């Protein structure tokens, strides 16, 4: 009924914060190259 | 190649999220107007009486 139309509609919401994973899995890569360089450098 | 390939056949999970959303919602308003559509019937035969 409502309310589990509801927790699922907070569930497409928790994979639209999924969108932001992918987002965080890239800053997560991006700073892994930032060290890997900084490091490489010294 | 590989890259390609997956711009071929990965897709917008956002976008997918938001289709199965509205048929989600419209299927649940489906369900009760049947429900409800039922009723027309059952009251014109109250009518009739």
């Amino acid at each position: 009924s409502n309310l589990p139309l509801d927790q699922l509609l907070t569930d497409l919401t928790k994979n639209e914060k999924g969108r932001l994973t992918p987002i965080t899995k890239q800053q997560s890569a991006n700073s892994a190259k930032l060290t890997a360089y900084g490091t490489l450098k010294s | 190649l590989t890259s390609a390939r997956s711009r071929i056949e990965d897709s917008d999970y956002a976008t997918e999220v938001s289709n199965m959303s509205r048929a989600q919602i419209l299927q649940q308003a489906g369900t009760s107007v049947l429900a409800q559509a039922n009723q027309v019937p059952q009251n014109v035969l109250s009518l009739l009486r």
